[PDB]
DNA sequence: GTTGTAT
DNA sequence: GATCATACAAC
DNA sequence: GATCATACAACG
DNA sequence: CGTTGTAT
């Protein structure tokens, strides 16, 4: 455990110093944030909001991507560094938990943020460290249903195949737009 | 750490969630139905404008009490997305005919933001109440709201084709939508014309809907353009704003904008021209003052001694947003699916969707005028009988033995003993059965025209014909939007 | 160049659109009825919800739906200023008795902000529905709303002393009140105490209420100041925090987070050894704040006196008592909160009485219409029009209009044989209810019993323990 | 006849919808309050004689407030900028933008105290202007119409103005004192006694 | 600075 | 949606 | 209340 | 890059 007196201005952190048991909390605003800060066992669990749809790195400008503050600040959480500072064995966190709103919207910026995690964080995604929050609020609500160890339901992202994974984000959240409408087409039931 | 955890494909997970919030974003977001013109958010501030009661007779709300309860009962999202939504379509700017009225500030061309909403309040235009119109004679199909708790339409009944006359925008995923304003009277005449001549091409269409129709005015360049979109759903349009060259006090050329393109901020050209003239882009500008009021546009480009307003202006045309592209993209959702549909698929779409709002208003006029006649012929036949009525009510004990003596004794249907019971002494009196009479007779009549209506085709076109050319009557303006080649 | 132009001066105008400024944010902003205990802004969020139906039985609806209503009839204001009131009507660190039961965000003890309007769903609280029992039986006086479409209660009739018992604050003009909170059951001790011995003292109702009830809980150091306060209506007091180092219970008023942060400061400067630690263990059950050769005692007593573990509280009763704001002692408050306890129950017994009374006038005529039902047929069924059916109906039976009119909207169904058996079991019921009532408007004494077995009631339904432990 | 022409650089504040003429001894300086005012403001005032300055909020207290917090404040910043006249020992009344100084505040009482909050600031560090006679209050019959704020207040032809003169400097001083100084008791002595509920 | 209704 | 200044009294 | 970045397609 | 319009 920590002792404080140290030095985001977010980011609720939690209370120990051991990145095999502690979990970090990606929740979408600050609305979101502050249910899941009223109770998340302020020792093993810290909560970081994503204020806003988070940017897609798979059609913008790396200079644009090292300007986006959101994705600095979930890597100035993380500890790991970014790019040839990638440093896997000084993650600050076991346990990167992407908790979105069960909107569309939500699932939006879950592609979102995996796009994120399996491009400039793939040793954090390789290692098994990402997982998905299972929601079914007030504090109790979210404690007692999805922020519950001896309970709730995770879901860990592993990857198969990287050309199929490589693959999929190129598809989907590339630049080229008429793949994707294809997709759209093939896979999509709506009447 | 955790107890029951799972396993999720990255691959797998990833395209779950992209397809859900694709779909989500196509049908239930950006783009309208062909049939109302509407999207989600457009049609349940309309809808929900209804419900609160501020019609075009009815005085002004405040604002932040529309997208109260529009976000608070259909529309699940923030209030500002509704307010913004609400707002401009009471621009006429933004909406070549306005489905709001509102009242203060709800912002300027000049890219100005309408006052917050605990300031402008709002209420449905007149012609949004075609809109509405038969909305509780089931005519649309309505379903449970997100919280499960309220019912709204699906579509609306949509008396004008809102789509072509409105346009439509845009951005989705996978796809984007972008059609035109047109001109009321022109779409209702293009309407009617495909519904007297089937046979009838883009060509024949055109004689009567000739373009867009675009609220600021301005000028389209090339109309080959114009007949591509309408026949494949497709095109490339030249926009150009209105100018002439006026000679100054002094002596010279004085280039004057009167009608910018469709969607173009004045001021955001304005600065663009400075930002060339500082830059040395383009020289022989004396002075660019905006002289615009609130009853005309004026944007003064003045050139000095010793150059030609023509070089300058077209220059201006084509580095500035004075000269835009429309660009013809006429995607709606039909059927479910989102789909590029030509001009004649757009109004076939709105034909028949024209006939199934008035076959379903004529049979509720028609279900609702025969139920009240079942309750006369009863009344009717108790009045007749108010003697014997009146003694097997006072002989009865219970009402469930009176009623059921009365339906035996009079051979009454359950509803029509009951209007007897609920029958009030007023209604006993000498001249009170002929005003039923009256009435009765009248049902008859109805009952037998609508009973026509819903027998003969032929008339449904008719009455769907001549109420059209009731909304041009009263809605319809003049052309603003000059096209030439 | 103007055409019709007028000269103000300046001394003129200032001391003109000052006056307009501060009576207005004075008496109708910033200061809450001595009568009531709610500002503006509180009580129309309440008779808001209660016209839209929010009521502690029904189901909860969007905050968007409570502010957009609110604001469009009542609180011509922004949707943050009311949705902020109505966050603190339903946190259990601002009222001692909450007035709003609301789901999802509504902040927290941190300092954390509430969520969007967009997210949280809302309601009125049950005792909060005391606040406006009996408010459709003529109990309290309307007005015109800013738009002049509306109309909105002057005051609620709040069937429990809200002012005393939730406190009140704060920033005026030129003037600014400052209200603790008491426990329910002890302030409703106190105005039951002063309804029997109106001869009492400070001290014998200090008896019955031995000072502030904070939702916090916490200590309050001394008792002289508590004296002071509820004599003169001003007076300081100092609120310690519960220790055993570990903090429990802070004061009033007071951040956790923000006193955490203090401390840290106080650390890193030299200001306080021992400070080995300072962590935050607190749950959402429990509340626990963790603070060699230190002694601890002498740490622990320099952080209640240097940071915020130890706050000074001054009393500063003020309301608005008959269009004027007044400093109000404690007993000025419970008399002008009886008086207006008076003056609902004998409005609503009035209300009650002119209803029970009318109804048997109109359940008079009909069973004169049943016993002669043939006639009264033959009247109707002979008659030319409705106007002349009425006048033959009030000439032949004796009736006035609104008893005519009764018979003639007579249904069919209810000339049955035991429909005038049912009639006369009701009416006969309100020549005793309208009896009763009589009763108690013609005796003064019921009335306050009234008053004081209400009251009774709702300390029996609301009312919690002392959470605030007094000390010397 | 002058005027303007665009293209200067004039690093006047981001808001301020600056009129077309230049000449300080017709064109008009608005004052008001919030860009939902403004902007009812800046469409439909003539684009000729009279400019729109946006104040967000409520001003600064320069009677209860420190000298070095007056000179960090944005809103009275964009208000000196505007006027160009100077500030302090630089005060150029004879270098004004503008000769007509309209206060036009909402006609809610929140907008007599931003009314009362101007008037300090244009009398404790724009006296001159005022000595000059160029502050003047607009009388309203606000968030209203395009045409209906311009047919009302803004059109001199039926616009009924006020002009705000200074009788003694003596009870001037004692009444911004008092009422904006940091003195409470000799203010809620004054509300008490000149206050009819 | 901090408290809470306001712009 | 989060964040930014400010009046107003009183510690 | 005013502002601030971003998804998304298409034309610039 | 910027802009369009519903969304976070
Ligand atoms: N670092 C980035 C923050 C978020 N940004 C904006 N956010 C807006 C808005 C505008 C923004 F610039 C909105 O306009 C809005 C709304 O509901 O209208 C919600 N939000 C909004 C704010 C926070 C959030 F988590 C989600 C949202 F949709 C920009 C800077
Ligand atoms: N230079 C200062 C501007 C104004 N600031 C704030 N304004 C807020 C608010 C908060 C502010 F920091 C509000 O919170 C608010 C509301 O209605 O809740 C309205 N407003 C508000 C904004 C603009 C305006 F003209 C009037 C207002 F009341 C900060 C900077
Ligand atoms: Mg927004
Ligand atoms: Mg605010």
């Amino acid at each position: 455990m920590k002792s404080g007196l140290e030095i985001p201005g977010k980011l609720a952190d939690c209370s120990s110093n051991n990145p095999a048991e502690t979990e970090l909390f990606i929740v979408e605003g600050d609305s979101a944030g502050g249910s899941a800060k009223s109770g998340r066992n302020r020792e093993f669990q810290a909560i970081l909001p994503i204020r806003g749809k988070i940017l897609n790195v798979e059609k913008a400008s790396m200079d644009k991507i090292l300007a986006n503050e959101e994705i600095r600040s979930l890597f100035t959480a993380m500890g790991t560094g970014f790019g040839a500072e990638f440093d896997v064995s000084k993650a600050r966190y076991q346990k990167l938990v992407l908790m979105t709103d069960a909107d569309v919207d939500g699932a939006h910026i879950r592609t979102l943020l995996l796009t994120l995690i399996y491009r400039y964080m793939k040793p954090i995604l390789e290692a098994g460290y990402v997982y998905i929050a299972q929601p079914p609020m007030d504090d109790h609500q979210l404690w007692e249903t999805t922020m519950d160890p001896e309970h709730r339901l995770m879901a860990r992202v592993s990857v198969d195949d990287a050309a199929e994974a490589d693959k999929i984000f190129d598809m989907l959240m590339g630049d080229r737009v008429e793949p994707r409408r294809e997709f759209i087409e093939e896979n999509a039931v709506y009447s | 750490q955790d107890k029951n955890l799972v396993n999720v494909n990255l691959t797998k997970e990833m395209k779950a969630s992209f397809i859900d919030y694709a779909m989500s974003v196509i049908v239930a977001r950006a783009l309208p139905d062909v049939r109302d013109g509407l999207k989600p958010v457009h049609r349940r501030i309309l809808y929900g404008m209804n419900e609160l009661g501020v019609t075009p007779d009815k005085p002004h709300k405040k604002s932040a009490r529309i997208t109260g309860d529009v976000m608070g009962k259909y529309h699940p999202h923030g209030d500002s997305s509704i307010y913004e939504a609400m707002v401009r379509m009471a621009q006429w700017w933004s909406y070549r005919y306005m489905l709001v009225d509102g009242h203060g500030n709800f912002g300027s061309m000049d890219g100005d933001s309408a006052a917050a909403q605990r300031y402008t309040e709002a209420r449905m235009s007149k012609i949004a109440l075609e809109m509405l119109r038969d909305i509780n004679k089931n005519t649309v199909d309505f379903v449970d709201n997100y919280d499960a708790n309220e019912r709204e339409p699906l579509v609306l009944p949509a008396r004008f084709p809102n789509l072509l006359v409105n346009g439509a925008t845009g951005i989705a995923v996978g796809m984007a939508t972008n059609i035109p304003p047109h001109n009321l009277g022109e779409t209702i005449d293009a309407v009617k014309l495909v519904m007297d001549n089937p046979e009838v091409t883009t060509k024949d269409l055109m004689e009567v809907l000739p373009g867009p129709d675009f609220p600021t005015g301005a000028l389209v360049m090339g109309k080959s353009g114009i007949h591509k979109a309408y026949e494949t759903g497709k095109g490339s349009i030249v926009l150009r704003s209105r100018t002439e060259i006026e000679t100054t006090k002094t002596g010279r050329e004085r280039i004057v904008v009167t009608e910018f393109p469709y969607m173009v901020n004045k001021t955001k050209v304005h600065e663009h021209i400075v930002r060339l003239v500082q830059e040395k882009r383009i020289e022989g500008i004396t002075a660019v003052r905006d002289e615009s009021n609130r009853e005309g546009v004026r944007f003064v480009i003045e050139v000095k001694r010793d150059a030609s307003a023509n070089v300058i202006l077209n220059n201006l045309f084509k580095m500035t947003q004075m000269q835009t592209n429309f660009g013809f993209n006429m995607l709606a959702i039909q059927n479910g699916i989102p789909k590029i549909l030509s001009l004649r698929q757009i109004l076939d779409a709105y034909i028949e969707h024209q006939k199934e709002v008035v076959v379903r208003r004529t049979r509720f006029d028609k279900e609702k005028a025969e139920a009240r006649a079942h309750i006369l012929e009863g009344l009717l036949i108790a009045l007749d009988h108010i003697d014997e009525v009146i003694r097997i009510i006072r002989a009865s004990e219970t009402d469930a033995e009176a009623q059921a003596e009365l339906m035996s004794k009079f051979k009454l249907s359950e509803r029509q003993s009951q209007a007897i019971l609920d029958m009030r002494l007023r209604r006993l009196t000498g001249l009170e059965r002929d005003k039923i009479q009256s009435e009765y007779d009248d049902l008859l009549a109805l009952i037998a025209d609508l009973a026509d209506i819903l027998a003969k085709p032929e008339r449904v076109s008719q009455i769907i014909k001549d109420e059209l050319d009731e909304v041009k009557r009263k809605f319809s303006d003049k052309r603003r939007t000059e096209l030439m080649v």
